[PDB]
């Protein structure tokens, strides 16, 4: 409900170290295309202006009573610390969002690629040599500054703990109406009068600056950090066929951090949410309900991955039996696509392996390649400023990029719960898939810039219903596979595979024996990942990719339909319930023989 | 005779070696990869058959020592009593022959067991098949259900993520997703820890030393030092550089060889594969003369990186694919090879160039070196050899290049677009032919690679700097550059301002009426202008 | 933050005293050299352009010692350093009542015929004498007092003796 | 060379943990909870003080479990509603009831080290700005430069009919100071 309203009364510079045309330095530009403010400088700025009041408050002691309550607010400062440091750093209060232009003017903007040139201007800037009084060699800028007059908005959250004693309150709203008015100043060449402002919280005013004066000699320790644990009951009831299937539609509406790995000072990002990052939000929702912990326990929830959508549906990662012409085709040419699993090498032309995104519906009448999708990303880069010189510096590391996925970019996960779930839902609450509509924050950095992405429910869909053909039994991995070999750790192979549908199915498996036709075509998955509860990092998880493929011939008894659909539903392997082991039985493309086939303001 | 073809190949390489920006775990890392399957095959060797191919590698310090039949015999026929012979070895592949299974099995257990011990983190692997001699032509058949059945082999295998696991209390790796282990020093001396992987990256640093030090006692001499020099000079440059189509050469290789015998082809592929990687090193030793300042992280085969020495590398590249193709004119074993495959009796290869302020992280410019070298290597398909059918590229050898001028951002899609600024025009004309018009004359697309020949940029460099004062002034150089960011109809209007004034623009002109910077191309309008403005302190040359 | 044992604000008014012209990107249609002004059009010394000048006067009284500049405009290469103390707006420039930009003619002889020369003629665009801007200091002091260089500093101003922007060799400035 | 290993299906952590108990004297332990990882150390006699309580599945239990000494490690993994499968890995051949006994050769077995989280800040406590605290089973009192390392051996093993060779387990041990 808060916003920070920030009018600018100088011409303003941030966020790029590109530069485009004859300008040297450019400044950040959001999805629009228009300048805005980031959400990590608009708080890195306010923080820095309340570490002043406080600083002030103190007397001046760098550590005391009021740094105390900015490490509260705004969270404490890993990677300043000097000494041994017992408890767990703590989140910040405060989240602040990216300032943007005013939305209708941002609308009429829309296509006008001159305008949005002209909302900035080119400044020069020359160093001259001292004794000669001439322009130095080299030392020639020209720098696109936004027009002053420019006023943004940015949403602010204040997630205060839900025992805060309403003195406690007040020094808060005091501590951020008084950071606030002493913020003077932000972007580039701040010393130089670029990026001056007003910066105003919504219903904080001088009451609240004056509160503070009255009596700040008064205040307390601010209280302590504690965990919201979890919360059992074991009640819920036996799990029950049917599956319900309730499609999740996310939408991001900011940029989504998603971290697959760092390499050197850039985070990486996936191209698909995990369901991990759902379970908070289902817990947010359902536990209301019923025992959500239990039912992860229990294995009576499963929250898929959220991947493109496309045909309307959740696109499916693309099958590493699909072979491209090395050059030019696969599907990103949209022809010269073959199917491995069923199509010789054509001879001379040498074929490369799909590797990555995401394939639409196939039919098995296709007559046509299957629609692909691809998930657009950006890469954002920040810096960390040492306080004393004001600059950032290698002591605190200083620079760091992250990939993001960037707004607009439309996801569909699907719940899955028992009927015995649903039952006990419904008995309490007739709408309850009203409730899953919400806005959610994930991610890394999820309560600044990035992260914010709207969930909506669709309605309870069909269960999958694949072919139960005796002849060939084929596996598409969905979803990353994770299993564990004979001795508990994720040591497993293609042969513990084998046996664990062989031994899950009823049935006997060998692979197929056509010299032309490969088999087998996985590639090894290792995902690194923290858990927040714990406080350390996950034991690392190692499997097999989504997308790998391997198919065998039946050897003896019969393949159950009914069987292939439970598995379809639960998935196979280790923490199915955050979406892993997600797999796809006799798919047609995989079937199918492709090589023919070509793809379809104001 | 009967037999085994065994071939043991290192995968992942790219992501070992360039991921980290630490420049010692990089050259440590491609040190790992180079010796897995050379100093580790043949003390791997030696130890099984009892051989003494060791000796003859550490000695000669070359693979040249397999091709002679006294040092490398022969496995058919009874005058020689081997039980080995390495038909080709090479960085990142090894290939032998075997006459008994179970030597065959314990070579590629001895071989990634030493691997597994002593490189941690490099993935390496390799497969052995039936090998038939009373098939004339199984040999070749061999070598390529090898090279098929290793792939899917390498699927159903244990991955080399598969150690290293993390528990939940073990500290990291502040270079990789790993769990540390260790301990080393940053370059200012603080300790941080690391893992077991660059660990033995870092220690192994120092092991490249004897090799490159043989290709010339100037490289490498002291890794610190080049870190300190590197910091001290304006510009880096990683160049990444690849051949041409030796791939579909070898797949195809029956075709080539001649005479269709085993013999044949094992003698001819043998020679080939050291006649490749004998052209790579001397064309390297021949570049380094435009010139120390530089690293090889990668020399070998038809493969080439190297962080130069920036506003050295362009000249360095050219020299270096001019002298590459040189090379292969010359080297018997490749000119009749070559001459049947495609006509002519040379190869080709292509080169990516970061060019970057030496501060700018590692990993970020060799993605543009691995962005460029595609862009390069699109000649692969606009220069093509007359009536061949599937089409088959030309050996054409091309440059593209960067220079970043950027703190971050990085995406060559952003970069080349950011200079197209309008849908009939785009700024540059960047993937250039270092071919000479003379050898490209009889390929189809020859007048499209006289268009973007690199003499026509540094033809046009040359004129920007030639002069007791400049001859098209800088002054009126930045006028024509802003322009170039209009609407062409505005471009070439302020080109009509200048273009009698300065008698030199009459040799910028593309037009064939010294009336326009651009000149059409596939239905846009491209210009050289400002990759000659962009150049112009980047062809510099010791000669 | 920063930590600051005063912050001072150090504000005045400034009188051209000759006509100013501080350069935009330069050309106009109307001129040749055309003035600066802020992405409201309004014209403004830069505050670039303003600490430039004050920052070099005061290299030109302490002798262009480094060692005690960079202790007030900060600087980037020194690891205790960084960022300026003393901070510079930019600020409007108000031209008397009536008044309005004038264009200069300039033109240059030829030394042998006494003529003027083929292309040196041009025009500048120049703030009238009389115009004002606010002086928009603001200085954050560590130690207690002031530093005597900014006093001098601000002596130097109130003296006259501080020229902004082009042709101050030839009437500007 | 043999690395055995013991499994036993449809047991409870707590019942595991008893079974071993001759073989887990004072091994460490490593207990994974929904809410928080445990580090537990069994006495002597192979016990934990509050087995019970402690090792219990049914309301945000332990799922997953490592107990290691220098002998043995025992693993164990939830499979439904807190039965789950027993492995004990040994490079001793030993007799235990109930357990099926296997093994698999390996070629050799390499020693590894992972660095623990922090400095220093019986039961000894790391600590690190980025977690806070980690109190650690060990019993000698840490100096303020030491680090505290846990050390396993890697197993190395033919995994292909090609010869490929792979490491098939890897064994942790102790706490080590370095
Ligand atoms: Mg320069
Ligand atoms: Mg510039
Ligand atoms: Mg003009």
């Amino acid at each position: 409900g808060i916003e920070i309203t920030i009018t600018m009364q100088s011409d303003w510079h941030v966020g790029t170290g590109m530069g485009r045309g004859e300008l040297d330095s450019v400044v950040q530009r959001d999805g629009d295309n228009l300048p805005y403010i980031p959400g990590k400088t608009l708080t890195g700025i306010l923080r820095d202006s309340c570490e002043q009041v406080a600083l002030g408050l103190d007397n001046g002691q760098t550590r005391g009573l009021w740094h105390g309550w900015i490490n509260f607010i705004f969270g404490d400062q890993p990677a300043l610390a000097q000494g041994a440091i017992e408890p767990e750093p703590r989140p910040a209060l405060i989240a602040i969002g990216s300032a943007h232009l005013d939305p209708k003017l941002k609308a009429a903007f829309q296509g006008k690629k001159q305008l949005q040139e002209a909302i900035a201007f080119m400044k020069p800037g020359v160093a001259i040599d001292a004794i000669t009084g001439t322009a130095k060699k080299d030392f020639l800028r020209f720098e696109e500054v936004v027009r002053l007059g420019a006023k943004l908005t940015a949403e602010v959250e204040l997630n205060l703990p839900d025992n805060l004693s309403e003195t406690n309150k007040k020094v808060i709203a005091g501590i951020l109406a008084s950071g606030a008015k002493l913020t003077e100043r932000l972007g580039g060449k701040r010393r130089r009068g670029n990026g001056r402002c007003e910066l105003k919280f919504s219903g904080y005013s001088d009451q609240q600056i004056q509160w503070l004066k009255d009596n700040y000699q008064s205040v307390d320790q601010p209280p302590k950090y504690q965990q919201n644990k979890l919360q059992s009951a074991g009640d819920n009831p036996e799990q029950q066929p049917p599956w319900h299937i309730i499609p999740l539609t996310i939408k991001t509406l900011s940029p989504v951090v998603l971290p697959a790995r760092t390499v050197g000072n850039v985070v990486e990002c996936l191209d698909y949410i995990p369901g991990r990052y759902l379970l908070g939000y289902i817990h947010k929702t359902l536990g209301e309900y019923f025992d959500v912990s239990q039912a992860i326990a229990a294995g009576d929830l499963i929250i898929t991955n959220a991947t493109i959508k496309i045909d309307g549906k959740a696109g499916r990662a693309t099958p590493f039996c699909l072979f491209g012409e090395k050059l030019d085709g696969g599907l990103g040419k949209g022809k010269g696509v073959y199917n491995r699993f069923q199509e010789s090498e054509p001879d001379g032309i040498q074929l490369k392996g799909e590797r990555g995104g995401y394939v639409g519906q196939f039919e098995q009448e296709q007559r046509n390649l299957p629609n692909t999708g691809k998930i657009n990303s950006e890469l954002f880069t920040h810096n960390t400023i040492q306080d004393d010189v004001q600059r950032p510096t290698s002591d605190v590391g200083g620079v760091y990029s992250y990939e993001a996925i960037i707004a607009g970019q439309t996801f569909v996960a699907e719940l899955r719960l028992p009927d015995s779930l649903v039952k006990q839902i419904t008995s309490k609450n007739k709408n309850w898939q009203a409730q899953l509509k919400a806005t959610i924050r994930i991610g890394q950095s999820k309560k600044d810039q990035y992260g914010k992405i709207e969930v909506t429910s669709g309605n309870s869909a069909d269960l999958p219903k694949p072919t139960g053909n005796n002849k060939t039994l084929s596996i598409w991995f969905l979803s990353d596979i994770l299993l564990r070999g004979d001795r508990l750790n994720f040591n497993a192979t293609p042969d513990d595979l084998k046996k664990y549908l062989e031994n899950a199915l009823d049935i006997k498996l060998k692979e197929r024996s056509d010299n032309d036709l490969i088999c087998i075509a996985l590639r090894s998955q290792r995902t690194e990942s923290w858990q927040v509860r714990w406080g350390l990092p996950r034991p690392s998880l190692v499997g097999w990719q989504a997308g790998s493929c391997l198919i065998y011939d039946i050897e003896s008894g019969t393949v159950n339909a009914e069987k292939l659909q439970e598995l379809m539903i639960t998935g196979i392997g280790d923490r199915c319930t955050e979406g892993y082991g997600q797999i796809g039985f006799n798919d047609p493309l995989l079937s199918a023989s492709l090589g023919k086939l070509t793809a379809k303001s104001n | 005779f009967q037999g085994f073809l065994v071939l043991i190949e290192t995968s992942g390489n790219q992501h070992f070696i360039f991921s980290t920006n630490k420049l010692r775990e990089n050259i440590g890392a491609s040190e790992l990869t180079y010796l897995a399957t050379t100093e580790i095959l043949f003390q791997g060797v030696d130890r099984v058959f009892q051989t003494n191919y060791y000796d003859q590698w550490s000695d000669t310090n070359s693979l040249n020592f397999l091709a002679d039949s006294k040092l490398n015999p022969a496995i058919d026929d009874p005058k020689n009593n081997a039980d080995i012979e390495i038909l080709l070895a090479t960085s990142g592949k090894a290939i032998a022959l075997v006459k008994e299974e179970g030597k065959a099995k314990q070579l590629i257990k001895e071989v990634t067991k030493q691997a597994l011990i002593n490189a941690p983190g490099l993935e390496i692997g390799g497969i052995y098949v039936n090998c038939n001699w009373q098939d004339k032509l199984g040999v070749a058949k061999a070598v390529k259900e090898a090279h098929k059945q290793f792939e899917v082999n390498r699927a159903k295998r244990a991955g080399a993520n598969g150690r290293f696991l993390r528990l939940p209390i073990a500290a990291g790796c502040s270079v990789s997703e790993l769990p540390a282990s260790d301990f080393d020093y940053n370059a200012d001396g603080d300790k941080i820890p690391v893992s077991t992987v660059s660990k033995v990256k870092r220690e192994t640093a120092k092991s490249a030393k004897k090799r490159l030090r043989s290709v010339d006692g100037r490289l490498v001499n002291d890794l610190a030092q080049l870190e300190k020099s590197f910091d001290e000079l304006d510009w880096l440059a990683v160049v990444h550089a690849d051949g041409n189509g030796l791939g579909q050469i070898l797949l195809s290789l029956e075709k080539y060889i001649g005479e269709q015998t085993n013999r044949n082809y094992i003698d001819k592929y043998r020679r080939l594969s050291l006649a490749l990687d004998n052209c790579t090193i001397n064309a390297f030793k021949m570049a380094i003369a435009v010139f120390l300042p530089i690293v090889p992280l990668i020399l070998g085969g038809d493969d080439l990186t190297v962080i130069c020495r920036g506003d050295y590398a362009l000249e360095f590249t050219r020299e270096f694919l001019e002298a590459f193709e040189g090379q292969t004119e010359t080297h018997d074993d490749i000119k009749v090879i070559a001459q049947k495959a495609f006509g002519v009796d040379r190869l080709s290869a292509c080169a990516g160039i970061s060019i970057i302020k030496p501060h700018f992280p590692f990993s970020v410019a060799y993605t543009l070196a691995e962005r460029l070298i595609k862009s390069a290597k699109e000649v692969k398909q606009k220069v093509t050899v007359t009536n061949s059918s599937p089409i088959t590229p030309f050996p054409c050898s091309a440059i593209d290049f960067h220079i970043l001028y950027d703190s971050s951002g990085i995406d060559f899609d952003r970069i080349r677009e950011k200079l197209r600024p309008e849908d009939n025009t785009e700024l540059y004309n960047r993937p250039y032919v270092v071919t000479a018009a003379e050898n490209l004359s009889q390929a189809q697309g020859y007048e499209w690679s006289q268009a973007h020949s690199l003499q026509t940029l540094a033809d046009r460099v040359s004129y920007l700097r030639s002069e007791g004062k400049s001859a098209l002034p800088s002054s009126q150089s930045h006028a024509l550059r802003t322009a170039l960011y209009l609407e062409k109809n505005e471009a070439d209007a302020q080109y009509s301002l200048i273009s009698q004034r300065y008698k030199i623009l009459k040799n910028f002109a593309e037009d064939g009426e010294n009336k326009s910077l651009f000149h059409l191309e596939n239905g846009k309008y491209v210009t050289r202008f400002l990759d000659a403005l962009d150049a112009k302190d980047f062809f510099a040359n010791a000669n | 933050a920063r930590k600051v044992t005063t912050r001072w604000k150090i504000t005045g008014t400034l009188i051209a005293e000759t006509p100013l012209h501080i350069g935009g990107v330069g050309g106009d249609a109307d001129t040749d050299l055309a003035l600066a002004v802020n992405g409201a059009g309004e014209y403004y010394v830069p505050g670039t352009s303003l600490a430039g000048a004050l920052r070099g006067w005061m290299t030109q009284l302490l002798n262009n010692d480094e060692s005690q500049i960079k202790d007030l405009w900060g600087d980037h290469l020194d690891a205790k350093r960084g960022a300026s103390f003393v901070i510079v707006d930019d600020a409007v420039i108000h031209i008397p009542n009536n008044a309005d930009v004038e264009i200069r003619e300039g033109v240059g002889i030829d030394r042998h015929f006494g003529t003027a020369a083929n292309g040196f003629k041009y025009s500048r665009a120049v703030i009238p004498k009389g115009s004002k801007f606010k002086l928009p200091l603001t200085f954050d002091s560590q130690d207690d007092g002031l530093p005597n260089a900014l006093i001098q500093l601000l002596c130097a101003l109130e003296a006259g003796d501080i020229r902004l922007g082009a042709a101050k060799t030839r009437g500007l400035g | 060379k043999n690395l055995y290993h013991y499994h036993q299906y449809e047991i409870t952590l707590e019942s595991a943990v008893d079974s071993c108990k001759n073989h887990l004297q004072a091994a460490i332990g490593l207990l994974y909870s929904p809410q928080k990882c445990e580090l537990v150390k069994l006495d002597n006699s192979g016990k934990l003080v509050d087995s019970y309580n402690r090792l219990k599945f049914n309301n945000l239990g332990v799922f997953e479990a490592r107990f290691f000494n220098l002998n043995c490690e025992l693993r164990w993994v939830n499979e439904s509603n807190g039965n789950g499968t027993a492995v004990l890995l040994s490079e001793s051949d030993i007799t235990l009831t109930g357990f099926e006994k296997g093994l698999q050769e390996f070629i050799t077995a390499i020693d590894q080290q992972y660095l623990l989280w922090g400095e220093p800040a019986g039961w000894q406590r790391l600590a690190e700005a980025r977690i806070g605290k980690l109190d650690i089973p060990l019993d000698n009192p840490l100096k303020p430069k030491d680090r505290v390392f846990l050390t396993s051996e890697e197993y190395i093993a033919e995994v292909d009919d090609f010869g490929n060779c792979a490491v098939i387990d890897e064994r942790l041990i102790k706490l080590e100071v370095k």
